[PDB]
């Protein structure tokens, strides 16, 4: 029985209260297909909640394909995962879903988890289940000219930009020499969650949110006051995360490749994203 | 020498481009890498000679970067038994076969990651996004692979004339997913990409279904920007090109990490700019 960790992140993972009997409300897609829901425990002291979306569908497919049972919980600290110094020593540790997987609190990460060199040093990623990149979310009418725009390059309190703390976006800005000026600004303004940042853009408390295009393009498709700015840096992928010791690693990647090849992954897009 | 690796490739511009060696020097010009091609003496023989050739392209630049970063040397050769890889009577040929049968430690080229191949070789992380795209003349209305004009061709009069280049990942996919489409399109099989582009341009084909990355490149360079890919360059069955290694290869970890470092540090974008950009 696999411990799955995930994270709230529409449209990959919706998180809703249970009904009073502790079950999940029967709901249906646009096309009349039943929305598949799983009980996921998470913080408020954990309580049972209802989880669904692209990644939950994918989990269900993997579990059925490879013949495993599971229980899903939401990452305790609410973060994706970065590697941080311990106790002003030279030793580092991962937080977020990365940390839970490494510690054994999870056996698998099933989430919009960015595949990159730094995480791949510690965990195993599947082949990508989705290809995407970064973009910037702004209010309609804000006309950001890309990364070199003077509001980003020469920051002031007049135009606030930020990302999510303890995501790979945070660490990318922390580590790239060319982003040192941007990082010093964002460090003052980073949010705990994407959902909070997204609302802050709508509420004009944040002017630009730098985040995953899979997520931000979906937000802009649902909310006509919000727009994105196109590809920001290089392209990236989301992958299933597993320990190096996992016996499941080959079959997870084979099932992802199968699901791309037979149209299942594209069908998840049509359901949750388009 | 455990550090010295046999590596197989396959010509497919702009990923792998093959040129003749200057016969005077028998040395490849700067920026290219030596690559040997076994060329038979006749058709009735296994007898042949290795011909010294020179290889370049997007994938050869990745190989050079890997060689520097992961610290291996190599002898590069061109596959002569098939192309990318197909399973025939349960026996792999092409680059996949070279790796399966341990003649190559790795395969570097425009080699599509798919499920069936991943059962017999390990693949690196994807280093180029690809999948299946469809090329048409501008004006041609096709929604996608699921277009009834492809799935149920004979409902239309005249029926759409469309093909692929057989024996690779694209044909494998169509065969597996769309039986009627597959058997219909065998009549329009093209010997290679160049033949297909000529067929499109001379009205002998209405659509060409093929690897997305190559089609995007060809569309990008088409004289007059007449040939395009459907959608905005839409990709069915998204995957990538990957380096194929032997099952349980000791090189896979470092190759994966190096590729991810190249993407992360901007090096991969430089290579796309150098090799893959088009006017269109
Ligand atoms: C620098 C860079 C380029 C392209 N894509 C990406 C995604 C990134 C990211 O961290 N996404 C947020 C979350 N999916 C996570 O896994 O932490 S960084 C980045
Ligand atoms: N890249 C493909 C060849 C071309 C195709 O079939 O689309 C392969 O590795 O088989």
């Amino acid at each position: 029985r696999l411990k799955i960790v995930t994270i709230h992140q529409e449209p990959f993972v919706y998180v809703k209260p249970t009904l009073s009997d502790g079950t999940c409300k029967e709901e249906f897609t646009v096309n009349g297909d039943p929305v598949k829901k799983v009980i996921c425990t998470g913080p408020n002291h954990t309580v049972p909640q209802c989880c669904y979306g692209f990644c939950i569908d994918l989990l269900i497919k993997l579990a059925r394909t490879m013949n495993f049972t599971y229980e899903v919980h939401l990452v305790a600290d609410g973060k994706f995962g970065t590697q941080e110094r311990v106790n002003n020593s030279n030793k580092k540790e991962w937080n977020g879903m990365m940390g839970e997987l490494l510690s054994g609190q999870a056996d698998m990460i099933v989430a919009p988890l960015t595949i990159n060199n730094e995480r791949a040093q510690y965990i195993e990623f599947s082949k990508p289940f989705k290809y995407q990149g970064l973009t910037i979310l702004v209010k309609k009418g804000t006309r950001i000219t890309g990364i070199n725009d003077p509001r980003l390059r020469n920051p002031s309190d007049k135009f606030i930009y930020a990302t999510v703390k303890q995501s790979s976006v945070d660490i990318y800005f922390r580590r790239q020499v060319e982003l040192s000026t941007m990082y010093r600004h964002m460090e003052k303004h980073n949010y705990e969650s994407a959902a909070e940042a997204i609302q802050a853009v709508r509420d004009n408390k944040l002017h630009a949110f730098i985040w995953d295009s899979a997520v931000l393009e979906f937000e802009a498709s649902q909310k006509c006051d919000l727009v994105t700015t196109g590809e920001l840096f290089f392209r990236s992928g989301f992958g299933i995360g597993m320990r190096k010791d996992s016996p499941w690693k080959q079959n997870v990647s084979l099932s992802i490749l199968k699901s791309h090849e037979n149209g299942f992954m594209e069908d998840l897009d049509k359901t949750w994203v388009r | 020498d455990d550090n010295h690796l046999s590596i197989v490739t396959l010509e497919e511009a702009p990923f792998v481009i093959v040129e003749d060696i200057d016969p005077l020097t028998e040395t490849c010009v700067r920026n290219t890498v030596p690559c040997r091609k076994f060329v038979k003496i006749n058709n009735s023989t296994n007898e042949g000679m290795n011909v010294k050739k020179c290889c370049k392209g997007f994938c050869i630049d990745i190989l050079k970067k890997l060689s520097r970063t992961v610290k291996f040397t190599y002898d590069l050769y061109l596959v002569t038994n098939g192309k990318h890889g197909k399973k025939v009577n349960n026996v792999w040929n092409g680059m996949i076969g070279e790796v399966v049968y341990q003649r190559a430690v790795m395969a570097v080229g425009s080699l599509t990651i798919n499920e069936e191949r991943s059962e017999v070789v390990d693949f690196s992380v994807p280093f180029v996004e690809t999948g299946i795209s469809v090329m048409v003349s501008r004006g041609t209305q096709v929604t996608g692979l699921s277009d009834k004009k492809f799935q149920r061709p004979h409902d239309y009069s005249p029926p759409f004339r469309f093909g692929t280049v057989p024996n690779g990942s694209t044909e494998r996919n169509i065969r597996n997913n769309y039986p009627y489409m597959h058997q219909y399109m065998t009549r329009f099989n093209q010997r290679g990409v160049e033949d297909a582009l000529v067929s499109l341009k001379t009205g002998k084909l209405d659509a060409f279904i093929y690897d997305a990355a190559v089609l995007n490149y060809k569309a990008g360079r088409d004289e007059g920007c007449k040939l395009v890919t459907i959608g905005s360059g839409y990709i069915f069955a998204t995957t990538g090109y990957g380096i194929a290694l032997q099952k349980g290869s000791p090189w896979k970890r470092q190759i994966d990490l190096a590729l991810l470092q190249f993407v992360g540090d901007g090096e991969m974008e430089e290579l796309e700019t150098l090799w893959l950009t088009g006017i269109c």
